[PDB]
RNA sequence: AUGAGGUGGCAAGAAAUGGGCUACAUUUUCUACCCCAGAAAAACGAUAGCCCUUAUGAAACUUAAGGGUCGAAGGUGGAUUUAGC
């Protein structure tokens, strides 16, 4: 593994090379968002080793090699199902949160357009509808993530809640924070009024922004939602996506959008699909575009190398057989290559 | 000299419906649609039902043509399945064989 | 003798065998429908309307006749084509190019240095790059191939390599 | 059997072939040149000749198949066995220096030993009488057993997996509900012990 | 939901091959197809079924 | 055979009559086993049953002729 | 007329019984996909009941399909018994 554990500071010479991350940034970092199978497995090592892959650091290159002059650019994670592209934007989200950005992470959009029962009509906007069980879940590791910065944040308007309670300008961003988390209805609300004072304040040079949004492709894909007559509704007029497409517009600055595309938990897609268009269909390309896609692929001999040893390491493949070269060509073989595969398949050996 | 006077029977209804086919397909157009007005629809109900009643293609029965068999009838060959198996087994019938497969 | 499948004609034409310029041709396709395979090229029209295999025939021509004709004629209600319209998807008036247009323009504004224009912008060989890119993506087979020459271009307007 | 008698069943052994010749006695010899002349039967699409193969799991996997779900079924044991070794580790990184010693951590170990333990000496017949029961039943009675547990309708919307491999622990340390029953076959035996002269093999 | 581009192109398609031009509910195409079909009756199948 | 319509002459240029006419007559065209005398009979025998019921036209407020 | 024709009419369930279907669920249910996902889980469970619409038909409470409404019985079932190499 690298002696190198600085998300910046390791390169090239690191490619296939492990990385770790300490529990403490993994505890104010990642309160959400690491795929399930990596959170069990890092509970069962008691380690959080990320493999360093040629796609994480050509898009740690670019962001330190960013102007935050520019307009924020936006950055595609892509590629084929189960091949890191959710691991890789968490290596992007811990370096940036090692650099000391304000990280707006979406764990996964999916889970914002399906399976929702709390779903309301929005009070301050008729023609909207709230999420206030999802806005929660998200406003509270949110909060965790990224506590320190949220004091300093001053609000510039007057918000009101109720027609008796609001939140004045010059406020802490964490006066709002806390409102949507405590009053559960208010809870998507308070995470527009986040994205929207998020956003300004990044052009106005209050603090870097990393936006790290997986699964950007449900914005516009359609959803499983449905009215009170049984209708379906549209992705727009939910008001987290509503605010979150205003995010993803790249009418602004101090900071970088990395999405990640993702099949999985997608609405209406096929299996086979790993192209972007085929993904975000035109609607979601048009919002999207320009954009740098950033390819994610199986594998090569050293990663596979480096990951088997890693799991040897950890005694992970206890199969008497594992450690033979046969084995590990049967496992080449059968995971195609491929970490997600390869990770269900060491699973139980 | 049909086999049976249920054959009979189907061999007048038979010519009743085609005779009387045009016109009930006339009246039958103007009910089956909503654009005329009820009324005429109605009026139109009321004709197709005066028409007599053995025009009516529903009664029209499907009977073997040898045997007057009401049931059981090929209609590619308007033979029931006894006298199709009859001619069949004995070979009298182009290509039909013994299956097995 | 009798038999009705015998009154079946079927009249099969390359539309590029025929004295067609674009819209002309695109009119037809829209008019004619699943008629006409793009994979051949092909118009097939099939007519059993007419009792006898003359009149078929005879019908059969006009259609061709008459769609020709028609879509050689051009109706006013056609300068109401949404974008979603065409066949075809065009890089000029679309959000890709109005999208590169406003990024540039930010990028300027970020720089200060605003002594730029939206033609002089988009002349450059780079949005060339850009929008040869995007309608490979949009109209062409998607695949890795593109989407690389497309990185590449958006790389090179946004100034991150 | 579409097959005609003449065909046999297929030998998925690489190291059978890959023995010696000197090392083949003459009746072995004799049987390799005669296979030569032998129609073989197509490999089964279940088992093959990957290191990662285990009998014992594959026929567990083909008992707790249900209306040709093999896929259901595998993904099943596949997520039984890995649940096994997350609670092994689990309690070996919980477990002191000494206790790591003795804490296992192979599934497969695991679940042979398991189902070693489960696996019943004495069976009852009707003649009932105490009787020998032979290996092939016994292994069969162990995991039809495993299995009937498992599916017992007292745990209350548990998963397959979680039940199985804590059934399969308690049984890979002489405990749990399995063991009670072929503890309760071999008092049945004892029991029944004097009827023993019943049987007439 | 069509554009009115579509809409009027298809309207101009079913002038073109004679099909219904304006627009009509399920039940009343009906008579379309009544028409264009033999009623049941005239058909030589059903009429001359006894020899 | 197929432009039955120049036959619809008498029956009014608009309204539930035309649209049913419209109707019938795209039904005869389709028809490729009845002969042109007996699809122009069909729309005769029309014409004469609405001109036969031409009061109860004129009580529900169809135009006709 | 024990023949022929026409109009109209039964066909329900005190009760039992054979077969089949649907279930009693977590190896399950809903969704996406069609097999690397997210939710449900005291809900599961009617193809049953009631209302409406539509298909066919001259005629539909009679038939079928769909939709709505309802969320019922039941919780793997005694002797015994069926089929399967
Ligand atoms: N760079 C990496 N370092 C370590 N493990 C990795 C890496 N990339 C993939 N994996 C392994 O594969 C899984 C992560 O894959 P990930 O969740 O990123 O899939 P994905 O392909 O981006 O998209 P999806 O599976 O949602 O289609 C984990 O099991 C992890 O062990
Ligand atoms: N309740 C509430 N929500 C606000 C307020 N201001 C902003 N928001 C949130 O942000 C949204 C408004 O975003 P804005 O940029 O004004 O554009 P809009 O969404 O098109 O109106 C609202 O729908 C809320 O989600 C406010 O004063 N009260
Ligand atoms: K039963
Ligand atoms: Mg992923
Ligand atoms: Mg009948
Ligand atoms: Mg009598
Ligand atoms: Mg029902
Ligand atoms: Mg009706
Ligand atoms: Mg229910």
């Amino acid at each position: 593994r690298t002696n190198e554990n600085d998300p910046a500071k390791h390169g090239d010479q690191h490619e296939g090379q492990h990385y770790n991350i300490s529990p403490q940034d993994l505890e104010t970092v990642f309160p959400h968002g690491l795929p399930p199978r990596f959170v069990m497995q890092v509970k069962t090592f008691s380690e959080a080793c990320l493999m360093v892959r040629k796609p994480a650091l050509e898009l740690l290159h670019y962001l330190k090699n960013t102007s935050f002059a520019y307009p924020a650019i936006r950055y595609l994670l892509y590629g084929e199902k189960g091949t890191g592209k959710t691991l890789s934007l968490c290596h992007v989200i811990h370096f940036c949160a090692k650099q000391d950005w304000l990280i707006l992470h979406i764990p996964d959009a999916h889970l914002w357009v399906k399976n929702c029962r709390d779903l309301l009509q929005s009070s301050y906007n008729k023609q909207r509808f709230d999420q206030p069980l999802e806005a929660s879940t998200w406003l509270k590791n949110f909060k965790t993530t990224n506590e320190r910065f949220l004091n300093q944040i001053k609000v510039q308007e007057k918000y009101v809640w109720n027609k008796r309670e609001s939140t004045e300008k010059g406020s802490p961003l964490g006066e709002v924070v806390e409102q949507g988390i405590t009053r559960v209805r208010n809870a998507t609300d308070a995470v527009g009024i986040v994205l929207k004072e998020l956003k300004r304040q990044s052009s106005l040079g209050m603090f870097h922004l990393l936006v790290a949004v997986d699964g950007i492709n449900a914005l516009w894909g359609r959803t499983t939602l449905k009215r009170e007559d049984k209708s379906p509704i549209a992705p727009e007029e939910l008001a987290l996506v509503h605010n979150l497409r205003k995010m993803m517009k790249n009418d602004w600055h101090g900071g970088a959008i990395v999405s990640a595309l993702s099949q999985t938990g997608s609405l209406f897609k096929p299996r086979k699909a790993y192209l972007p268009q085929e993904l975000l269909g035109k609607e979601g390309f048009d919002a999207l575009d320009p954009f740098i896609p950033i390819l994610v692929s199986n594998y090569n001999p050293k990663e596979f190398e480096s990951c088997i040893q890693y799991y040897l390491e950890n005694n992970w493949l206890q199969h008497e057989k594992a450690p033979t070269e046969e084995g590990k060509k049967e496992l080449l073989f059968l995971s195609n290559a491929n970490p997600s595969l390869l990770e269900r398949h060491c699973a139980y050996l | 000299h049909y086999v049976d006077w249920r054959m009979w029977r189907d061999v007048k209804r038979r010519k009743m419906a085609y005779e009387y086919a045009d016109e009930r397909l006339r009246i039958n157009s103007l009910r089956k649609n909503t654009i005329l007005p009820k009324i005429l629809q109605d009026v139109a109900d009321e004709e197709i039902a005066a028409l007599p009643r053995d025009s009516c293609p529903v009664r029209i029965r499907n009977r073997c043509v040898m045997t007057s068999r009401p049931r059981g009838v090929k209609r590619r060959w308007r033979l029931s399945r006894i006298v199709f198996r009859h001619l069949a087994d004995h070979g009298q019938l182009s290509g039909i064989q013994r299956a097995t497969w | 003798v009798r038999n009705p499948r015998a009154r079946v004609v079927v009249l099969r034409v390359k539309l590029s065998s025929l004295n067609l310029d674009d819209h002309a041709k695109k009119k037809l396709i829209k008019l004619v429908g699943e008629r006409y395979c793009k994979t051949t090229d092909v118009l097939t029209i099939k007519t059993d309307r007419c009792p006898l295999r003359r009149q078929n025939y005879d019908y059969a021509v006009y259609l061709l006749t008459v769609l020709y004709h028609e879509s050689w004629n051009t109706e006013e209600w056609e300068k109401s084509k949404t974008e979603a319209d065409m066949e075809e998807y065009i890089w000029e008036n679309s959000s890709s190019e109005r999208n590169i247009l406003e990024t540039l323009l930010q990028m300027k504004a970020a720089e200060k240095n605003m002594e730029i224009n939206k033609e002089e912008l988009l002349g450059t060989k780079e949005i060339e790059e850009y929008k040869k890119s995007v309608v490979s993506l949009k109209n062409e087979e998607e695949n890795e191939n593109s989407i690389s020459q497309y990185k590449e271009s958006v790389k090179r307007l946004l100034n991150v390599t | 059997s579409r097959y005609s008698p003449e065909f046999k069943d297929p030998l998925i052994d690489k190291e059978y072939y890959r023995k010696p010749v000197e090392e083949l006695t003459e009746e072995e010899k004799y049987v390799r040149e005669l296979k030569k002349t032998q129609l073989i039967k197509a490999a089964p699409a279940g088992k093959t000749s990957s290191v990662f193969e285990d009998p014992v799991i594959s026929k567990f996997t083909n008992m707790m198949m249900i209306g040709g779900n093999k896929v259901l079924a595998r993904s099943l044991m596949i997520q039984t066995l890995e649940a096994v070794k997350r609670k092994q580790f689990e309690k070996y990184h919980a477990a002191s220096a000494e206790e790591q010693a003795t804490i296992e951590r192979n599934p497969y170990t695991i679940f042979h030993q398991a189902l070693k333990n489960c696996e019943p000496m004495i069976g009852l017949v009707p003649i009932q009488v105490p009787v020998p029961l032979p290996d092939r039943r016994r292994r069969f009675l162990a995991m039809k057993w495993m299995i009937t547990e498992c599916r017992d309708k007292k745990h209350q919307r548990t998963l397959m997996p979680e039940k199985l491999s804590h059934k399969l622990l308690e049984a890979f340390h002489n405990q749990g509900p399995v063991i009670k029953r072929k503890h309760d076959l071999h008092k049945m035996a004892e029991a029944n012990r004097a009827l023993a002269h019943y049987r007439w093999w | 939901s069509l554009s009115e581009y579509a809409f009027r192109m298809s309207r101009l398609s079913a002038r073109l091959f004679g099909e219904v031009t304006r627009p009509t509910n399920s039940k009343s195409m009906k008579v379309v197809k009544l028409f264009s079909e033999l009623p049941l009756a005239k058909k030589k199948e059903t009429y001359d079924w006894y020899p | 055979h197929i432009f039955l319509e120049k036959h619809l002459e008498s029956f009014p240029k608009q309204g539930p009559i035309r649209h049913f006419m419209e109707l019938v007559t795209c039904g005869l065209s389709k028809n490729p086993y009845l002969s042109v005398k007996q699809k122009v009979e069909h729309i005769e025998w029309f014409r004469n049953y609405f001109n036969e019921k031409k009061d109860i036209l004129k009580e529900s407020n169809i135009q006709f002729n």
